[PDB]
């Protein structure tokens, strides 16, 4: 019944905090772990003393970020053995995350995962949170995913990748790191939700009304949308009740397993209808990955409503969009939109710039227009690899230069795989 | 004197290594008792780690020509030599950043390898 | 990636070195006795980087320099053991610093380096200040670097090397010494800030209108630059946080790691700055070649990578806008094949005596101009074979000069290649 979450690099770790902050508010769980109040034990385990502990591992090749976890609001929530830190970071280098530094700590990390999996009876699989451009996030994750495909091979693994964006980008080589992990993590991931930090930036500047967003701003918005996807697993809905169903509903091709997530509504803290929010799911401005689905074919599409929702309003709003817009599907797909509803209201953080809304929706749709995002990375990659720029850093940390090309071909092949489906 | 091969100033050690390198070209095949850089191989093991990159390289090329002047009979005492010598040669000769300091250290090991019965 | 070990070698090394410790001790709120009298946590957040008391080693063959440091203002703070000094001086002979006299002392220095590294939670790397036209700072410094490089290969090597210019010393052997030293730095250091005395004089003379600049006047510009480039390292911040990440986003090709630093606004020694600059004004001290600490024209080449550090309270929105502006309004000057090669970071704590400031670290191919000047002076000297008996007498071979000459010219050619490169 149980799902294990893993957080790799600052991105994973800090988005993790935002998600487990938000999970504990949605489940009425206290910062100390207590609860004055099952479906939610998919994510949490239980102590003999009435304390509810997350089924989570935090990993970073450097203390600073995870140190703030275990001296913060939720320091008591996690067991200290779950929070793992090295000393030398990967320094924005996939090679160090995967080869040089990652091998020094991979075994300790896999060991601490076994301790959480041993507590579980019918383990489903893994949720994995990590950046693309980060050295740890790219290199170590891809390594950990390889090794989880051995030590737990017969079960699911889901990604929550943070797609890079120059507005918050810390490194020049982030295209490299993105391509390198996506190549080596392609075969080992069953489904993967990309999060373009540019879209999250754009959304927070427009709909949250912030001049220069911070990471807290972006992570909170992101955690809201992650909660919307994992709500089906935490409250026992009708749709997407276990990790296999994500692949069944959204993945009709092992490789092409990258859904576009769209979330409405994002209301500043300074109500809409069911129809209004469902139209916003087909507005590009509210997507998590910047692309144009109008330029692409849908392989599948799920709608996860939560809150004050009448099942008939949904069917009206669906028929509205199925008639009054031209959402092109592939011919070999069930042309019907899958739906599920969870009547509990979207929780926000007390203090949050995001307002409590009466109802909300998160549309998960495996459109071929998301290939546009791969094209933007591949292009940036090509410019730098044309001059072998920054390549010596990678090659000097245990990586063969060939691996660059093998990865790029796998990304070129993936761009062809998206094309042939959509023609 | 020869004992200046362990003298404090570097340029006086640099002489003794060149003086030696002549000795092993210019002295006797049969070999003067003065050619006692076999029965105390700690001497050249010291010289190879000279603490001066220029006088080091000159000690290695003195060891090199010594270590081919010794392809005359009877020198079955090449076992002791490989033990004493190639660890200094590997550790700090192969290690070296200097083009010639390295090249002659490898050549030296070659000559110690073929002193042996095998590798 | 926490602690940094600092080294200063030679006269210049300990001069701009001590000046650097003066500047960042104040900024972090440390007094000469070594006690915190600040009033902010953003000051002691990353004090562990440079301090324990400085993590600084002082080196010179010239024993007099010892006292010139301790008799200075913050001279009391440095650990007595970390002073390592020879009996005689090198006398502008690179060979004496690298092969003979400087080599005799270098072991004693490595013993102290080891001692300071031994008690580090997690070392980042090293930081050496020195001049290149000297005998000690160049010859023994480069020998120290290699000796550390091989004893600590898992660490960064970061130098603040100052280039000789006839405008500051008429010694003609400096081209030899600096050429030999550049032949080392291109192979032995991950990143090197090129401080050009030619440019320091031209700034004190022409921009600051001082008819006779002293060392102190040139050293003021340097110490302020150093605190600027080390702002990311010393205060909390997302971007260019540690030495390795910086070099990762600054150095695309291992040999081309010579940064052209420059910062703004340019102030005199303790002058009054009534009018504080605006954000667009600061931003327009980047291409402004009168703010470069290296005597090069960024207009004459192309930027491979750029790091901007804005210090003070100001609009992060406006800085982003101005930087995004100045990049695309000069798009032909930034290399196209490295996307998002310019990176900007802000620190709220301004430098001493200024309300706002901005430092501009750039890997610009124009730096080839600097290496051109050094090589032409070297070749003019070397073709007439002047003063060679100094170097050869100390165990050097005439061949070495040819190799260093050729190797610097390869370095110039490489910069010229990537300048003329195209994305197409
Ligand atoms: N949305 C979001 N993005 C983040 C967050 N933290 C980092 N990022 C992004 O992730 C990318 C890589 O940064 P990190 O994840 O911190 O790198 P890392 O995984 O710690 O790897 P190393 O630091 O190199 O060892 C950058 O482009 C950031 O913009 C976060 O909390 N939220
Ligand atoms: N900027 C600056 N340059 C200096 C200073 N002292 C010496 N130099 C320069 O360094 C070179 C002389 O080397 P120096 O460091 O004095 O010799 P060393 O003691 O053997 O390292 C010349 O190019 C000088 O112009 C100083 O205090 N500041
Ligand atoms: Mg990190
Ligand atoms: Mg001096």
């Amino acid at each position: 019944r149980e799902c294990i979450s893993i957080h790799v690099g600052q991105a994973g770790v800090q988005i993790g905090n935002a998600c487990w902050e938000l999970y504990c508010l949605e489940h009425g769980i206290q910062p100390d772990g207590q609860m004055p109040s099952d479906s939610f034990n998919t994510f949490f385990s239980e102590t003999g003393a009435g304390k509810h502990v997350p089924r989570a591992v935090f990993v970073d090749l450097e203390p600073t970020v995870i140190d703030e976890v275990r001296t913060g609001t939720y320091r008591q929530l996690f067991h200290p053995e779950q929070l793992i830190t090295g000393k030398e970071d990967a320094a924005n280098n996939y090679a160090r995350g995967h080869y040089t530094i990652g091998k020094e700590i991979i075994d300790l990390v896999l060991d601490r995962i076994r301790k959480l999996a041993d507590q579980c009876t019918g383990l489903q699989g893994f949720s994995v949170f990590h950046s693309f451009g980060g050295g740890t996030g790219s290199g170590f994750t891809s390594l950990l995913m390889e090794r989880l495909s051995v030590d737990y091979g017969k079960k699911s693994k889901l990604e929550f990748s943070i797609y890079p964006a120059p507005q918050v980008s810390t490194a020049v080589v982030e295209p490299y790191n993105s391509i390198l992990t996506t190549h080596t993590t392609l075969e080992h991931s069953d489904c993967a939700f990309m999060v373009d930090n540019e879209a999250i930036y754009d959304i927070c500047r427009r709909n949250l009304d912030i001049e220069r967003p911070t990471y807290t701003n972006l992570n909170r918005l992101i955690g809201q949308i992650v909660s919307s996807i994992t709500a089906s697993l935490r409250f026992d809905g009708a749709l997407n009740v276990d990790l296999t169903e994500f692949q069944t509903n959204l993945v009709p091709y092992p490789r092409a397993h990258f859904p576009l997530a769209t979330y409405a509504p994002v209301i500043s803290a300074e109500q809409l209808s069911v129809a209004e929010i469902t139209n916003a799911c087909f507005e590009p401005a509210n997507q998590m990955v910047k692309c144009d689905p109008r330029h692409g074919k849908y392989m599948a599409c799920c709608l996860l409503y939560r809150g004050d929702v009448v099942p008939k309003d949904v069917n009206a709003a669906i028929a509205t969009i199925k008639t009054k817009r031209t959402i092109q599907f592939v011919d070999w797909c069930p042309t019907g939109f899958k739906v599920g509803i969870n009547y509990e209201p979207p929780t926000v953080v007390p203090g949050g710039d995001l307002a409590k809304v009466q109802r909300a929706v998160c549309m998960l749709s495996n459109t071929t227009a998301i290939a546009e995002a791969w094209a933007r990375l591949d292009h940036k990659f090509d410019l730098m690899y044309a001059k072998r720029a920054f390549v010596h850093w990678y090659v000097g940390e245990g990586m063969e230069e060939g691996e660059f090309s093998e990865a790029r071909e796998d990304m070129a092949a993936l761009e062809k795989d998206y094309e042939e489906v959509g023609v | 004197l020869e004992q200046r091969a362990s003298h404090k100033v570097w340029k006086a050690r640099l002489n003794a290594y060149q003086e030696l390198n002549n000795l092993f070209t210019k002295s006797s095949v049969i070999p003067n008792d003065v050619a006692n850089y076999w029965l105390d191989p700690e001497l050249f093991a010291s010289y190879i780690v000279d603490s001066n990159v220029v006088a080091q390289e000159n000690a290695i090329i003195a060891l090199h020509t010594l270590l081919e002047y010794i392809s005359q009979v009877p020198n079955v005492s090449t076992s002791k030599l490989r033990l004493q010598w190639i660890p200094p040669l590997v550790e700090k000769g192969l290690s070296s950043s200097r083009a010639a300091t390295k090249a002659k250290a490898t050549d030296c090991i070659m000559l110690l390898t073929q002193s042996d019965t095998s590798i | 990636m926490r602690e940094i070990v600092h080294i200063q070698a030679g006269q210049c090394g300990n001069q701009i070195g001590a000046k650097f410790w003066e500047v960042i001790s104040d900024e972090h709120g440390i007094d000469p006795t070594g006690s915190y009298h600040g009033d902010s946590d953003l000051q002691l957040e990353r004090i562990n980087v440079y301090y324990n008391v400085p993590r600084a080693i002082l080196v010179d063959l010239e024993p007099g320099t010892m006292d010139s440091v301790r008799s200075g203002p913050f001279g009391q703070i440095f650990r007595p053991d970390n002073f390592v000094f020879g009996q005689s001086g090198a006398g502008n002979n690179w060979a004496k610093g690298h092969y003979t006299e400087g080599a005799e002392l270098v072991d004693s220095v490595l013993d102290v380096v080891r001692k300071e590294s031994e008690s580090c939670d997690c070392l980042q790397g090293f930081q050496l200040t020195h001049s290149l036209g000297g005998g000690t700072g160049s010859g023994m410094g480069t020998l120290l670097i290699s000796k550390i490089r091989e004893e600590y290969p898992d660490r960064i090597m970061n130098t603040f090397s100052v280039v000789p210019s006839p405008k500051v010393s008429d010694t003609v052997v400096e081209p030899y010494n600096a050429t030999l030293s550049v032949h080392q730095l291109v192979e032995n250091t991950d990143e090197t800030y090129c401080i050009d005395n030619e440019a320091l004089y031209d700034i004190c003379f022409r921009t600051l209108k001082l008819t006779t600049p002293t060392y102190g006047d040139l050293n003021h510009l340097v110490s302020a630059t150093m605190s600027g480039v080390t702002t990311c390292l010393r205060f909390p911040g997302q971007l260019n946080a540690d030495l390795r990440k910086l070099a990762v986003n600054m150095v695309p090709f291992p040999r081309l790691h010579f940064f052209m630093p420059g910062f703004a606004p340019l102030t005199s020694r303790g002058s009054q700055q009534y009018r504080a600059l605006t954000v667009p004004e600061l931003t327009q001290q980047m291409f402004d070649a009168k703010n470069m600490m290296a005597a090069c024209d960024p207009r004459h080449g192309r930027y491979l990578t750029v790091a901007a550090v804005f210090r003070g309270r100001m609009s992060m929105k406006e800085v982003d806008e101005q930087m995004l502006n100045v990049q695309n309004k000069n798009s032909s000057y930034f290399v196209e094949w490295i996307p998002n090669n310019v990176k900007t970071a802000v620190c709220d704590i301004p430098p001493r005596g200024l309300k706002m400031s901005a430092t501009f670290i750039g890997n610009s191919t124009a730096i080839q101009e600097l290496f051109k000047r050094i090589s032409e002076q070297f070749t003019a000297m070397f073709r007439r074979k002047a003063f060679l008996h100094w170097y050869t007498g100390e165990g050097m071979d005439e061949m070495e000069f040819t190799e260093a000459e050729s190797n610097m010219n390869d370095l110039v050619s490489e910069y010229q290649q990537y300048q003329d490169a195209t994305a197409d």
